[PDB]
């Protein structure tokens, strides 16, 4: 029981720490696909106002 | 009116020698060419919509330039 509360205790701050990290990761990755596709959405209507 | 100004001519030269009486044709034809053909209120009208297709241009123009 004690080996087990230490092992607990050891891998609960690592797999927090790489869960924050990935979820990071995942925001920054999401932030980075919507800033391109908003830009890649205003050049397709620049595109479609000059057309007219 | 040319129809009119014809049929008084036929009328005085015909007046003494009536040989060809032409005065009914010519008042059933001036009839007809007024019930046929049917103010400057067209030409305000033609101002105005004059102005309103310039604006429309202006408008359509003005949306030119545009990068993103």
């Amino acid at each position: 029981f004690v080996h087990v509360h230490h092992l607990i205790n050891e891998y609960r701050p690592h797999q927090a720490r790489e869960t924050l990290r990935v979820m990071m990761e995942v925001q920054k990755r999401q932030r980075l696909e919507t800033a391109e596709r908003f830009q890649k959405h205003l050049e397709r209507v620049i595109e479609m106002i000059q057309n007219c | 009116f040319l129809p009119l100004v014809h049929n008084v001519i036929k009328c005085m030269d015909k007046d003494s020698p009536d040989l060809h009486q032409d005065l009914n044709a010519l008042k059933t034809k001036f009839q007809e060419l007024r019930k046929l053909i049917g103010p400057e209120q067209q030409q305000q009208q033609l101002h105005s919509l004059r102005e309103q297709v310039r604006t429309k241009n202006e408008l359509l123009q003005k949306y030119k330039s545009l990068c993103m």
